């Protein structure tokens, strides 16, 4: 009685690859070949974060673009001014091994977790400004991977074992949860729209979600490795994906396949972070050989490498007006990047 | 989209010999380390041999060291596995593996229980 | 004639090793100092004893372009800073010695907080033994400048405490080559690592053969004879102008770990250029 | 307007609090040792953290030395994601049950992969090879996993390097030290890395652990100190 | 058993990701270019912005 659900997937795997390919009419590359280059991007740190004394994991943007928060294995959070590199707050966490972090767009919660399978959400502005728990949220299995604010009160997670959630900050309790992932669920983005968000899971495949009723609505198997970034395009309607495979991948959800690969010969390591530009036209990918590399997101050419991280690149952030670029790593330092004209 | 698929395998008698062939379909076969793993009726998985991405790299489980022999052919993006002498202990499934990281010396959950790079079944019985 | 020669010869190499011992102590501070991240207490103390070296080498250049009032304040105030220095360069390598010694021995706490208390020791107790010898030879038997050989008074007044401290640095050296064989001993490696220890421990121990290079300074008349005092006398100098060469290439340059930066730095700025 | 200085001093005031706050914390991060308790699934793990939520920590104090220890509870089986966060630690203490399936197999798979990761090649390995009392039953009522399982045990014997084991039966001497110079033969293969590995046959309930941990411990700080000093 | 389950929601949910309907992939390319092309001039990572206002200098 198997067989025949087995030869029923196999042959729906099977027409959904045709139709896949009858969609592809034509290459990205083919299309954009005759697109100036965007050129060599000669990028220079301003500002060094050096604050933390261990491994840094996640960090995350402000809504101003001033103001970013750092997790750091010490079981430390900290909160810095990018302009004046003053510590505006550094929060002690009762679980010391943290693998993520997220700050609210309002400005007022700071998200973690890690390995302790508790989302602990923070709140900055209290009567005297002292930083407390304001709310632990449990229920996740396997580690919390990812996690990021879709709301003042909503805000969706990732666990290591293959399920992401959407809780209610308010209430404390799990509002929807998604499932169908193989593997560990390792990065999480949100779209533009806030109706979507895609998870990136270690099954080679990357899956889009809807917050509102909660199942998946596409599933994209174009790398062959553990997928440890994602982050959807400006647009909204394409993201990019980072493997083990030392590949970034770009995909399309209306095209539901792929459309342009960024591997390099020379390249081995893999990618920890992929974030885009305000553009979306560059791609910046830190990856595990010490170094992190632009992308031209229309060209796949390596425009720039952003040389100067004594470790592996763990985390990568882009502000929200495109002014800066962050960049965090295992050698306890965060380094700010900026063009010169 | 790896798509490990293998074959052969049976009802044989004790002392024959079977020859598992495993491709595939998804991925650079010649960057990864391969591995054969066998899950009994009643235990857990159990990694039986692997090969690197050369072939100059072989190692078994023991108590089928000279039994058994695994040889990868990269042109053809296959893997063999010859058994002989088959003992009525070795039935059971098998599963050609191929664990995640490339150019990689390391590689941690081949014999996990919900593993994702892990081909489908295949039985083999003696009696 | 062929022994004046070779006298020539000698003094023109020994001026030139100092020369090379200033310009690699240059180097090795500028390397050291630049970078923003090679800061530690071991790197600290390797730039106080790189400086220590600075100030002996150029008080004894000082000194001997200056050897014939100003001219001996100016001769009595550089033999002053000369005897100053060379207490502190020793007392800056026990310091060091102890250093290592306590973050190899010493279990638990790892307080980096008595680097104070080290600089302390790093230039307070050459200044607390060379006054009690200052105030004796401006005192009593007040020569010119510098000749120091018809009271021994003073002489030991001014060599006790080097030879203390060189003792202990030799006792505290002689404890961690002990507990680095016994690492060696337990990981049974090859013969090559059993030699290693021979040769980890004559360089290191060199800069404290730097006392029987002190012992007998330059100071050799107008005329000598002997094969053997020309030639212990040209071992001496040797002595003295790697007390720099050798301590700054080995402190710094082999630290196994700054090459590699400066490498790595090299391949930035070659990637930045192109 | 005098408003920017004042936020301005004002922001002085609070990153110099809180690098104070950072530096007094500092001393305590470096004073504190971490280990990793992994397992061979079950080894004894349990019992040895009774006799010394997603992660267990557990706080010992032994000769003014703080040690904490994390053993992962409600974790997935598949280490090769998170297992990344431990390579910083002092040491990795792997226990395994030298006494269903092969589990002396999937122990020595799981300690090859954990020695030859590319992020754990800095990181110490301490072995527990625990049950020895159990292994010595087994080998005296007959029954092996030494030569069953691995049929080199017949062209092998015990080596002349010591036997600190009191009076015991030979067969129980080589089958341990077997297992021993199997872990051995894995660890110390080509490659690179300043890692090295601590066997132990521990089977201890005595607060020999204690002991051992705190050697070890001590050997691989003094280890790193010296490769820092370039002395070996 | 759990494998008939899993094997019923895994067709499931193929079935319906089958039934949605593609867009050419040329269509698609245009339009991303076209996004990339419009906000090019806002863009200080591509275009490098004078220092007067940069407030990272």
């Amino acid at each position: 009685e198997l067989d025949q659900l087995r030869q029923e997937a196999e042959q729906l795997k099977n027409q959904i690859r045709d139709a896949r390919k009858a969609c592809a009419d034509a290459t990205l590359s083919q299309i954009t070949n005759n697109i100036d280059p965007v050129g060599r991007i000669q990028m220079r740190t301003r500002r060094t974060l050096r604050g933390h004394l261990a491994k840094i994991y996640a960090m995350h943007w402000g809504t101003d673009s001033r103001l970013l928060v750092s997790a750091s294995q010490d079981g430390k959070l900290i909160i810095w001014d990018s302009y004046t590199t003053n510590k505006v707050h550094a929060i002690p966490l009762r679980s010391s091994w943290v693998m993520t972090c997220a700050y609210a767009p309002s400005g007022n919660y700071v998200a973690c977790g890690g390995l302790d399978n508790i989302c602990s959400i923070y709140n900055l502005k209290t009567r005297e400004g002292n930083v407390r728990v304001s709310r632990e949220l449990a229920g996740h299995t396997g580690y919390l991977s990812c996690c990021r604010f879709l709301d003042d009160n909503q805000i969706v997670t990732s666990s290591g074992d293959t399920t992401c959630a959407l809780w209610d900050i308010e209430t404390g309790q799990q509002t929807t949860t998604f499932t169908g992932h193989t593997g560990d669920v390792m990065s999480l983005s949100l779209a533009p729209d806030t109706r979507l968000f895609v998870s990136g899971a270690c099954d080679a495949s990357a899956k889009l979600w809807d917050v509102r009723e909660g199942m998946c609505r596409q599933t994209f198997t174009g790398h062959e490795s553990d997928i440890n970034a994602i982050c959807f395009f400006p647009n909204g309607n394409a993201f990019a994906t980072g493997s083990d495979d030392a590949t970034c991948r770009l995909f399309d959800l209306r095209a539901d396949q792929e459309l342009m690969t960024y591997s390099h010969d020379n390249i081995i390591c893999g990618i920890t972070s992929v974030s885009f530009s305000k553009s979306g036209r560059l791609l910046l990918a830190g990856y595990d050989d010490f170094n992190c590399n632009v992308w031209d997101a229309l060209k796949a050419d390596r425009a720039g490498v952003l040389a100067g991280h004594d470790n592996r690149v763990s985390c990568l952030g882009v502000t929200d007006d495109g002014m800066a670029v962050a960049t965090g790593s295992w050698d306890s330092f965060l380094k700010i990047w900026n063009g010169s004209s | 989209q790896v798509q490990l698929q293998e074959s052969g395998g049976g009802l044989v008698q004790p002392g024959g010999s079977l020859r598992l062939s495993c491709a595939a379909s998804g991925f650079t076969f010649s960057n990864y380390k391969m591995n054969w793993v066998r899950q009994a009726p009643g235990k857990g998985l159990e990694w039986v041999s692997d090969i690197s991405q050369s072939g100059a790299s072989i190692s078994y489980t023991g108590s089928v060291k000279g039994r058994f022999t695994i040889s990868r052919d990269n042109a053809k993006n296959t893997l063999y596995l010859q058994m002989n002498s088959l003992k009525p202990e070795d039935t059971a499934v098998y599963y050609c593996a191929r664990c995640p990281a490339p150019f990689t010396r390391d590689c941690f959950d081949v014999t996990s229980t919900t593993y994702a790079y892990r081909g489908q079944g295949t039985q083999v019985t003696v009696s | 004639l062929d022994q004046r020669l070779i006298l020539e010869r000698l003094q023109v190499m020994y001026t030139v090793g100092y020369s090379l011992s200033l310009a690699t102590l240059l180097l090795a501070l500028l390397i050291l100092s630049l970078f923003r991240r090679l800061h530690c207490t071991r790197n600290y103390i390797h730039i106080n004893l790189f400086t220590s070296f600075m100030l002996r080498a150029a008080a004894i250049l000082s000194r001997d372009r200056l050897l014939p009032n100003q001219a001996l304040a100016a001769c009595r105030t550089a033999q002053i800073v000369t005897q100053y220095c060379v207490g502190a360069n020793y007392t800056w390598l026990l310091v060091e010695g102890v250093y290592l010694h306590s973050l190899l021995v010493l279990v638990g706490g790892s307080e980096e907080g008595h680097f104070r208390y080290y600089l302390l020791l790093g230039w307070g107790a050459p200044a607390l033994f060379v006054i009690p010898w200052v105030i004796v030879r401006y005192l009593y038997e007040n020569t010119q400048c510098w000749e120091r050989n018809e009271v021994k008074a003073i002489w030991w007044i001014i060599r006790t405490p080097i030879l203390m401290t060189i003792l202990i640095n030799f006792l505290i050296f002689i404890r961690i080559l002990g507990i680095l064989l016994s690492k060696l001993r337990t990981r049974q490696m090859r013969c090559r690592d059993y030699r290693l220890r021979l040769a980890r421990s004559t360089l290191f121990l060199v800069p404290l053969l730097g006392v029987h290079e002190v012992v007998f300074a330059p100071v050799t008349e107008e005329q000598a004879r002997g094969a053997l005092r020309f030639a212990k006398l040209g071992f001496e100098i040797f002595l003295s102008s790697f007390q720099g060469f050798l301590v700054s290439v080995l402190y710094c340059f082999i630290n196994k770990e700054v090459q590699s930066e400066i490498r790595r730095g090299w391949h930035h700025c070659r990637l930045r250029r192109s | 307007t005098e408003d920017q200085r004042n936020e301005e001093k004002a922001q002085r005031e609070a990153n110099k609090k809180i690098e104070k706050q950072l530096q007094k914390d500092k001393q305590v991060y470096r004073a504190t040792h971490r280990l990793l308790l992994l397992g061979a699934g079950e080894s004894g793990k349990n019992t040895i953290v009774k006799q010394m939520s997603g992660i267990f920590e557990t706080k010992f104090q032994v000769d003014k030395v703080n040690f904490h220890m994390f053993d992962v509870g409600a974790q997935r089986d598949e280490r090769r994601k998170w297992i990344q966060c431990f390579n910083d630690v002092t040491a990795i203490i792997f226990v395994v049950a030298s006494s269903q399936t092969n589990r002396l197999q999937a122990a020595l798979k799981l300690f090859d992969s954990i020695w030859n990761n590319k992020w754990l090649r800095d990181t110490s390995v301490i072995l527990f090879l625990n049950k020895q009392d159990l292994l010595a039953e087994k080998v005296l009522a007959g029954k092996s996993k030494i030569e069953d399982y691995f049929p080199e045990f017949a062209r092998y014997t015990t080596p002349e390097d010591a036997t600190p084991e009191p009076g015991e039966d030979p067969r129980v001497t080589r089958a341990k030290y077997f297992i021993r110079d199997e872990f051995l033969r894995i660890s110390t293969a080509s490659g690179d890395g300043r890692h090295y590995c601590y066997p132990h046959f521990t089977c201890s309930v005595d607060t020999e652990n204690i002991r051992r941990v705190f050697n070890d411990c001590r050997d691989i700080i003094q280890r790193m100190h010296l490769r820092q000093y370039e002395l070996l | 058993t759990a494998s008939i389950a899993q094997a019923r929601k895994l067709v499931e949910q193929l079935k319906m990701e089958a039934n949605i309907d593609r867009i050419k992939v040329s269509k698609a390319a245009a339009d991303l270019m076209a996004y990339c092309e419009a906000h090019a001039k806002e863009d200080p990572l591509l275009t490098p912005v004078p220092a007067s206002e940069n407030p990272f200098r």
